């Protein structure tokens, strides 16, 4: 899940605070490539 | 011999087979290779009706496996709200610790079971309880990102 990736520990500071992956990056499910965008009769659609 | 058949009857959810084995005098605290009694298997797989039959025939509610895990740890970690209520009713240790210092409250907090955390806390769960790494149930909620759970833990 995205929640599990967000809580990835990158480093622990001198004051005890933790730096997680969600503190330096946005974690979300998204396509491998955002190049192809298909539309059927104007409405958003996919294809094969 | 009879205790081995009871372990398989409690795991497969065969409610009719359990009562027949109980009549023949099967061991209610019979443990397998990993130390799991029939109550551990009933709470792990989620057989509420078998948990009630086992506890009625004098099963050990605070029984622990080869790693100190009790049937309450298994019922809280896998989201079995009905089984947690039945176990706590029969005198289960809400602050039971395994070989890692992990209590059933820690297991219910990591899996986001907000219903089980409320039942555990109602029975007297220690909010400041720490495992071998010094992590409390609140430390898990802030690390996982559960704002609803951190609210209940103050």
């Amino acid at each position: 899940s995205t929640e599990e990736f967000g809580k990835i520990l990158l480093k622990v500071n001198q004051d005890g605070s933790r730096v997680l992956l969600r503190d330096v990056a946005k974690i979300e499910l998204g396509g491998e490539n955002y190049d192809i965008i298909a539309e059927f009769n104007g409405q958003p659609a996919s294809g094969l | 011999d009879l205790g081995k058949k009871l372990l398989e009857a409690a795991r497969a959810g065969r409610d009719d087979e359990v009562r027949i084995l109980m009549a023949n005098g099967a061991d209610v605290n019979a443990a397998d290779v990993v130390g799991w009694t029939p109550l551990h298997l009933a709470a792990y797989w989620g057989h509420l009706e078998i948990v009630e039959v086992l506890l009625k025939n004098g099963a050990d509610v605070n029984a622990y496996d080869t790693l100190g895990s009790t049937p309450l740890h298994l019922a809280a970690h896998f989201g079995h709200l009905e089984i947690v209520e039945v176990l706590l009713k029969n005198g289960a240790d809400v602050n039971a610790k395994d070989d890692n210092g992990i209590t059933p409250l820690h297991l219910a907090a990591n899996r986001g079971h907000l219903e089980i955390v409320e039942v555990l806390l109602k029975y007297g769960a220690d909010v400041n309880a720490q495992d071998k790494f010094g992590k409390t149930a609140f430390d898990i909620s802030i690390n996982n990102g559960n704002e609803d759970l951190a609210e209940i833990l103050q």
